[PDB]
RNA sequence: UUGGCACCUCGAUGUCGGCUCAUCGCAUCCUGGGGCUGUAGUCGGUCCCAAGGGUUGGGCUGUUCGCCCAUUAAAGCGGUACGCGAGCUGGGUUCAGAACGUCGUGAGACAGUUCGGUCCCUAUCCGUCGUGGGCGUAGGAAAUUUGAGAGGAGCUGUCCUUAGUACGAGAGGACCGGGAUGGACAUACCUCUGGUGUACCAGUUGUCGUGCCAACGGCAUAGCUGGGUAGCUAUGUGUGGACGGGAUAAGUGCUGAAAGCAUCUAAGCAUGAAGCCCCCCUCAAGAUGAGAUUUCCCAACUUCGGUUAUAAGAUCCCUCAAAGAUGAUGAGGUUAAUAGGUUCGAGGUGGAAGCAUGGUGACAUGUGGAGCUGACGAAUACUAAUCGAUCGAAGACUUAAU
């Protein structure tokens, strides 16, 4: 494990309501925008290109194409800022880090579905 | 004003009340005991001596610092405590609020307390001017034969010497460093740990001293 | 760069103060009684820690 | 891990040679640092032999050298076969610690700390 | 991370297509600018007929960067390109349309008109 | 600075500019404090105090200068062999080649130009930055310490509010005070974002092997390629220059005579700067003035001055890392988790081998988040830290008080 004390003191930070997912899966991440006093949910939908780290430190990255410009959002996997995550599609890929997608566009960047 | 001794466990993070990501250092501060009370009358100044982390009892043919020697065992037994690995004085506390032999629990601090944390920074060994002192390199090309050297060490006939304080290669790190105005994010009395916001000097397992921040 | 002045006999010998070797770290072999290097096999009798090597 | 004054490929090669020689002869004279490195290599090989499965035999084959051992009975076996036969059988009940190092003292030509590393 | 000599796409219809950074504003010795920061720049490429012309020295707000930005919640946003929008002295765009997504940090910068015109604010 | 002189150096004192590293003066560029103003306000002008800190990137040119672009609170002026070539460069310039203009009958020449053109040195001493050993500090030791001294730090923008208020016809637009948030700099640190990651995982080419298939190994930059643990790291994450006290500068005054008035000054009493001394951070008793506190050890023999091996303690040697060039430091040495191994994990990789199934086949699917896995967490004496040895007190005198 990680150091027992670190795990013990960070255990209550961990969320237990997250679905399983893998790089190459398409996610809809419902994110709480708390601008001012008004709070709303903005959905960021894209392919998971990266998952790294462990415990409360774990992060994941999702990539989308917006108005022709690639955008990548990285979240702490356990952030309370995420209302929920939906696994829209399961991808078929051959490696943990899909950095090669950054250089691909259009049909070249499509991920086969499982 | 408060004080305690602990070991640096490592860094992690916690999510704050608004979801802000707070980097934290975990400090394990079990087994703190007030061993001695120093006073202006006896010692010329007021302070509490705190001993941290029980070590093993004296034994005849001890070969490491794991086992207390006879002087240390007598010193701790006078406080009615087990002998301790690290011993430091706190002058910033009110001596009248402590009794010799008393425990100093992590609960002395509360979340939100602003603190100064002192440790010995990580050692780097023998280091050159670029790393040790942050100097600029010479050109890496254009015929240069000056890359990581320290540069001119003086002027000329005036002064025909190098001034004290000249920055030169030498041993780096391993220095006492105080970081001011950190914050106590959390106190876990069951685990005897304090979560301090940010980072503090020293390697993991390093001794750290936490005090109420001097500046206020 | 070269020596600006020769080195006196006195200065040379001061510098050599610490230029020396030490007696090896050696103890009597409990088996054969001859001196051996501590934590090494005894070469006279081939023994170490009460056993033959 | 130590570098032993060699490049990565040379070091890998030397450690395979040393581990195979130790498997064959069951005790070898070498320098202290070399012995301290090869003890780990050899004991991992022993672990593979004790596991005994085909996957473990192939993993071991990655490391051992191709050397023929002539047995007392005029029969021959490879170092890999010796490892997965008699050595593994020998250490079935022992949990680690299949080697020991016995310091001998500096040798003449370069003062290197000569040691013996042997199985068991 | 935008510095002197960095070139950037212009994310608007001002007429400028690509700019070169002349200065990162906001202090002596300031080396790099990121989203929401203003730069002085020169128009290296322009669309025929636009209001802004090649060789104009102008001011622009960075709206997209590859380096991206980190947010107080420990999340990050990064873009595939470096893009900026040419601005007037009152922070309003020189053009009338904005292209491509923009970072929400522009709101805290008070580039409200650019934010409103942006097709997406992330 | 341009010179004058020709006193050191011609058995050599390397010469411009730049780079690296600075350091000092103050005749102050910014920031701080003031007087006067032809100071309404916002801005300014001029003079005084003040050297704590700060005082930018580019275009051209060998350039220094200088002009220009764009910034900034500001883009100070000078000394240090026009600081710094046994620290770097070598573009200019004053060796040999060649050419133009020019001069010369000519050889050649020109503070005219042009293209090209060898920058050596293993640091002895002082000096400086680090790091050990000796002895001293009137017994021998383990820890904790005071702080004589010394070093560090010291900069600043913008915005909000006071207040669209004072002031002003209007335009505009404050002091003082209260908040927020930056630039540059410094420092610690790797949770995050990233870099590296030559004994981690995977893909793949050529060729040679392990007899062949399958599976593997060698070599080709680590063959190449996609990822990547720890550590080391910045461009990443925290923190700092806060709040104050004492005495002052230029100043501003109170009371006050000499000098019936006047007068900040003589006596006396206030006030007053980013500056001085502190506050803050670090080192520090070789501070030979060698300080202090707590605890530990404490006998025999003596030619009775003294000695002795031992005590407390510390080392040799050995296993090591958070430490490290080596010493040193720190974790350990069997009454033991110090390292290796072993077992279980974290993180990484991404679906092993074998077999089965589906395809003519390349392959695909299942078994099965499989297999593997350096440095990170835990456990476990299986291996090695064996047996041993060395060093290390008995406490001088004088006086006073008791
Ligand atoms: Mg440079
Ligand atoms: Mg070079
Ligand atoms: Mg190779
Ligand atoms: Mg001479
Ligand atoms: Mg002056
Ligand atoms: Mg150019
Ligand atoms: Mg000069
Ligand atoms: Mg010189
Ligand atoms: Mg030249
Ligand atoms: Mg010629
Ligand atoms: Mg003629
Ligand atoms: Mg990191
Ligand atoms: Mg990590
Ligand atoms: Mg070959
Ligand atoms: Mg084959
Ligand atoms: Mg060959
Ligand atoms: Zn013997």
């Amino acid at each position: 494990t990680n150091h027992k004390l670190i795990e013990a003191v960070t255990k209550s930070q961990l969320r237990t309501d997250l679905p399983s997912f893998r790089p190459g899966d398409t996610l809809r991440v419902h994110v709480r925008i708390i601008e001012g006093t008004r709070e709303r949910i903005q959905v960021f939908e894209g392919v998971v290109i990266k998952r790294r780290g462990g415990g409360v430190s774990e992060t994941f990255t999702v990539r989308k194409i917006s108005s022709g410009v690639g955008v990548e959002r990285t979240f702490p996997l356990h952030t309370p800022k995420i209302e929920k995550i939906e696994v829209k599609r399961r991808g078929k890929v051959r490696r943990a880090k899909l950095y090669y997608l950054r250089s691909l566009r259009g049909k070249a960047a499509r991920i086969q579905e499982i | 004003t408060k004080g305690i001794l602990g070991r640096k466990i490592g860094m992690t993070q916690v999510f704050g009340e608004n979801g802000e990501l707070i980097p934290v250092t975990v400090v394990e501060a079990k087994e703190n005991v007030v061993l001695q009370k120093k006073t202006v009358e006896v010692d010329g100044y007021n302070a509490i001596q705190v001993g941290f982390e029980d070590k093993k009892a004296y034994k005849k043919d001890a070969k490491s610092n794991k086992y207390a020697n006879k002087p240390a065992e007598g010193h701790a037994k006078k406080a009615d405590a087990a002998p301790k690995r690290f011993i430091r004085e706190f002058r910033n506390v009110d001596v009248d609020a402590y009794e010799v032999g008393q425990e100093v629990s992590v609960d002395t601090f509360v979340a939100g307390d602003v603190i100064d944390v002192t440790g010995v920074s990580k050692g780097k060994g023998f280091q050159g001017a670029i790393k040790r002192h942050g100097q600029s390199r010479g050109p890496m090309s254009h015929g240069s034969h000056f890359h990581r050297a320290p540069g001119s060490v003086g002027m000329a006939s005036d002064a025909s010497r190098v001034f004290k304080g000249q920055k030169m290669p030498g041993r780096m790190g391993g220095n006492t460093v105080t970081v001011q105005n950190l914050e106590v994010v959390q106190v876990d009395t069951e685990n005897k740990v304090i979560l301090v916001k940010g980072n503090v000097p020293g390697p993991k397992k390093g001794l750290v001293e936490i005090r109420t921040s001097i500046k206020k | 760069a070269v020596p600006k002045r020769r080195t006196s006999k006195t200065r040379k010998n001061k510098r050599r103060t610490h230029f020396k070797i030490s007696v090896p770290g050696m103890t009597e072999c409990p088996n054969c009684g001859e001196y051996k290097l501590s934590h090494r096999v005894c070469k006279n009798c081939g023994s170490y820690n009460g056993e033959e090597v | 891990y130590r570098k032993l004054g060699r490049t990565s490929d040379q070091r890998k090669a030397m450690l395979r040679d040393l581990a195979t020689s130790l498997i064959i002869s069951e005790r070898i004279e070498t320098t202290e640092a070399r012995a301290k490195e090869v003890r780990s290599v050899v004991e991992k090989l022993i672990t593979l032999g004790k596991k005994g499965d085909l996957a473990s035999r192939r993993n071991a084959a990655k490391t051992l050298r191709n050397v023929e051992i002539l047995n007392e009975d005029e029969t021959t076996q490879t170092a890999l076969q010796k490892l997965f036969g008699e050595i593994a059988e020998r250490y079935t009940e022992r949990q680690g610690g299949y080697t020991r190092i016995l310091k001998q003292g500096p040798r003449r030509g370069d003062g290197a700390e000569s040691v013996i590393i042997e199985l068991v | 991370m935008i510095q002197q000599e960095t070139r950037l796409k212009v994310a608007d219809n001002s007429g400028a297509r690509e700019v070169l950074t002349i200065k990162v504003l906001g202090g002596s010795g300031r080396k790099t600018a990121n989203i929401g920061d203003v730069i002085v720049c020169t128009v290296k490429n322009a669309t025929p007929g636009g209001v802004v012309k090649k060789g104009d020295v102008v001011k622009a707000v960075i709206v997209r960067t590859k380096s991206g930005v980190r947010r107080n919640d420990g999340s990050y946003i990064k873009f595939d390109e470096n893009a900026c929008v040419i601005i007037r002295d009152d922070k309003g765009p020189r053009g009338t349309r904005i292209f491509g997504p923009v970072a929400r940090e522009l709101r805290e910068g008070n580039f409200m008109k650019i934010v409103s015109l942006a097709p997406e604010v992330l």
